[PDB]
RNA sequence: GUGAGCGGCAUCCAAGUUACGCAUCAGAUUCGAGACGCGAGUAUUUCCCGCGCGGG
């Protein structure tokens, strides 16, 4: 089952790229050494093949967020915002491996290796929230294929298509923000501000004594010090994105678990960044197997009525035992 | 061809010869060996050096410079701030003192251009038959561009750094004139001009010095900060 | 080089009755078909008699794109075999050379056919003029065949 | 490329009061579960059961990379090839392999090449080339009973 | 003139068929580009470092 959801992020992205990286002051990636060389935490890219109008395929990076992630921010949005209070309004509660298995797919790092019974499988398979994802200890097959967040760029238009052409950008959508650290005590500069440390100036003039002792050494750590001029790479903000979501043969309350967690999607940020506020995003659009769905009000029409009450009546008759049963460990 | 720069930020505006005398008090106590690396005294002795200095001091808008020339003075600068900020933190305990240290990179390099430079003070004699050449200034202009380009050779052989052979440094002009005074008993002013601009055929960078007596942090200037014409 | 294979109980990826429904008696027969499987690989993890459906094996394959030569020699052949060889050649691309007919290997293309130390290959095929006395000779010897020689050659003669 | 994965643990993610509502035991055993992990991971670290913490790293193949599927039949019936042309009508339907949570294996078919002739359309494989296969097919499926079936499948010993 | 001399183990034969590396998993949590260059001190010589002159 299709779904095609168009996010413009009204925020800057940070899906940090794992690997140390330097910058230098002039933005510079990876700058030749011997200059000012400060680490720089690289956005998440995935190479792909795109046409840049020569009629030729090569392989680019594209800022991307990891479909995993996003699959979770799925997750955590239904859990947190559908099933928890669902949950709480019969006052049940799942055990601690069952909350694990619930929030990550699996409360141990060793899987059972065993085949689960047919009864088991469908009815697992048959739930609202464990069918979509599925894990466990004995793994189980999740009907939900949750691809990666896409830019709409034209390096993206082989992958996505060319039905999003008109929110297309040629550029670069990347940008470095710099991020610094004064230290604290280095701004004491008169003697009332230390009235609240310990000692004051005494305790104060110890401290950066120490840090001197410290700093003696250049060249031939423990205790660093709170000091940093790094920099980090943020998509940057307004550039819309696509999220495509399939599903392999759901009832209807999976489709209604699904349409209520996009309905409460913009409550949560994508990712990264949230000291500074990144990740905040607005959905633009939903398609339902080429269908437009979305209203200003949300995911809601006649349309998709059947799913809400689906899900509706599947919720009000929701138990931890389901989860209790497909969190239990059968060796 | 590094020279290291530690500025403390005593609260109080502090005088250079003052300053001097309070941290050659205050090192009095801590291990002599470094007192004596520190104003440049022969171990056991209290001698002025005849090389160059290499360790000096000088003023800050609240306290204090410590300019170490080259590598091994700088060296020396980085291996006794933390003495001496925790002697000055025993001295003041009605201020706190606080230390932010800068290691800069000089070099000096020629450039077909005329570079003016300016310097805030100057100090150009020493004793009275010296100043029997200074007497007037048809030959105190010939000892001027002397000194300035005997600072310059002097500090550059001192920190090894290889200097344009092509130089020609001019003296321009003056704005004022004060006192230079050596010690506090010492009734004799020396020379002293306020204000004096010269032209160079080099680009200057890091700090240079010229002058007299190193050891007390008059007659510096900073190139680097000084941008250029 | 190596490649790995794998086999998988189809019984395993069911996960709707609407899957079981081809399946006579349905979800209780695959109940049965996975109780049997658990049932058997307890006592194999046990006792370390029929076999699964789990298979997890490799085979060796010399990689693609590799050039061989064969080497064929006919002792005082008449023009009717050579051209019958010929013709052989001719066809044998649409052949393969040996096993792994699932995995459509031993495909190949032949680029250069020599005859006694001259190279009689075209991209078309084994053509030219040196050739076509082999071609005429066996195409009468194809007109003229019958299956006599063949019983009589098969023939026992107790 | 290089795809980085990683897994948290949802109880060190869990640090509100009204998360742990729903636990059983509360607080109490997501502090048994906490001080569990850190004595094992201690105890692992010391020496030189596995947590739900990981970090690794799985390698694919970009998107949008074009692809040559040969596919071979020797000496086939018009209900063969039409039943192969009908698998290759709905074959964009389903994933080449692997990666179903992250949607990986996902395909369009550029072209189909029916013995050196493009039988390929817009709309799937339509012509009149192909016309004949797909009545053979579908005329095959509409006598198609399963004691084929059990026939092939049964045991001879 | 060795119980010597003389003497083809040779012909023919497919290792092939069948088999999903797959299911499950937040790159996350913290931190200021804003601070740092002197208008600081009198009149003509005093103990001395290199040796008339360089220089505490």
């Amino acid at each position: 089952m299709q779904i095609e959801v168009l996010i413009r992020n009204i925020t800057p992205i940070f899906s940090a790229a794992p690997g140390s990286y330097y910058v230098s002051l002039d933005g510079t990636i990876n700058p030749p050494q011997g200059a000012s060389r400060f680490p720089l935490t690289r956005a998440r890219t995935m190479t792909v093949v795109a046409e840049t109008g020569d009629g030729v395929a090569k392989a680019v990076p594209l800022p991307i967020v990891p479909g995993n992630t996003m699959r979770n921010l799925l997750r955590r949005t239904m859990l947190k915002d559908v099933i928890e209070p669902a949950l709480r309004d019969k006052s049940a509660q799942l055990s601690i491996g069952a909350y694990a298995t619930a929030y990550a797919g699996n409360s141990s790092g060793n899987p059972d290796g065993v085949p689960s019974s047919f009864d088991e499988i469908v009815t697992m398979r048959a739930h609202p929230f464990l069918g979509l994802f599925g894990g466990g200890p004995r793994m189980l097959q999740g009907r939900l294929m949750v691809d990666s967040l896409y830019p709409i760029h034209q390096f993206s238009q082989r992958i996505i298509g060319s039905d999003y052409i008109n929110d297309s950008i040629k550029g670069g959508i990347t940008e470095i923000v710099w991020t610094r650290r004064n230290d604290p005590i280095l701004q004491l500069g008169s003697p009332d501000d230390a009235a609240v440390i310990e000692g004051g100036a005494q305790a104060a003039n110890d401290w950066i004594t120490s840090l001197l002792a410290t700093t003696k050494a250049k060249k031939g750590d423990n205790g660093r010090g709170l000091k940093a001029f790094n920099a980090h790479e943020v998509v940057i903000a307004g550039v819309k994105w696509l999220w495509r979501i399939n599903v392999d043969r759901p009832s209807e309350s999976q489709i209604g678990l699904i349409l209520l967690a996009l309905n409460k999607l913009a409550n949560q940020r994508i990712a990264g960044g949230h000291a500074k506020d990144y990740g905040r995003f607005v959905i633009e659009d939903v398609i339902l197997d080429g269908e437009s769905v979305w209203t200003p009000s949300g995911v809601s029409g006649q349309a998709t009525e059947q799913f809400f009450d689906a899900i509706a009546e599947a919720l009000d008759g929701m138990t931890s035992s389901e989860f209790e049963q497909f969190a239990a460990s059968a060796k | 061809m590094f020279v290291t720069q530690v500025i403390f930020n005593m609260g109080e505006r502090a005088y250079p010869d003052r300053a001097r005398a309070m941290v050659a008090e205050l090192m009095d106590g801590v291990q002599p060996g470094l007192v004596a690396t520190l104003m440049n005294y022969i171990p056991g002795t209290s001698t002025s050096r005849t090389e160059f200095p290499t360790v000096q001091f000088g003023g800050a808008s609240d306290g204090f410079c410590l300019l170490g020339f080259g590598d091994g003075g700088g060296a020396i600068v980085r291996d006794a701030v933390p003495l001496i900020h925790a002697a000055l933190a025993r001295r003041m305990p009605d201020r706190i003192i606080q230390v932010e240290h800068k290691e800069h990179s000089l070099s000096a390099e020629a450039r077909p251009y005329v570079l003016s430079y300016t310097v805030p003070r100057m100090v150009v004699q020493k004793k009275q038959r010296h100043a029997e050449r200074l007497l007037h200034e048809a030959e105190g202009k010939a000892h001027l561009e002397g000194l300035f380009l005997r600072s310059l050779q002097r500090q550059a052989a001192a920190v090894g750094l290889p200097l344009p052979e092509n130089l020609e440094v001019e003296f321009k002009g003056a704005v004022g004139n004060f006192a230079a005074k050596h010690n506090p008993n010492s009734k004799v002013a020396y020379r002293g001009l306020r204000g004096a601009v010269f032209d160079v055929n080099a680009r200057l960078g890091g700090i240079w010095t010229a002058g007299f007596m190193l050891s007390k942090g008059y007659g510096q200037f900073n190139a680097t900060h000084q941008l250029s014409g | 080089e190596i490649v790995w294979t794998r086999r998988n109980d189809p019984i395993l990826q069911l996960g709707s009755p609407d899957d079981a429904a081809v399946i006579e008696g349905g979800a209780q027969a695959a109940n049965d078909w996975i109780t049997s499987l658990l049932a058997t690989t307890k006592a194999k993890k046990g006792k370390a008699n029929g076999r699964g459906l789990k298979a997890f094996n490799a085979h060796e394959v010399v990689i693609a794109g590799v050039k061989w030569l064969w080497r064929i020699n006919v002792d005082r052949p008449s023009e009717s075999q050579i051209g019958l060889i010929l013709l052989a050649l001719n066809k044998l691309a649409n052949q393969r050379i040996a096993g792994g007919h699932a995995k459509d290997y031993g495909r190949f293309v032949i680029e250069d056919v020599i005859l006694d130390g001259e190279s009689v290959w075209t991209p078309s095929g084994v053509s030219g003029q040196a050739t076509e006395q082999f071609f005429d000779a066996i195409a009468e010897a194809l007109d003229g065949m019958t299956s006599s020689e063949f019983e009589q050659f098969a023939a026992s003669a107790k």
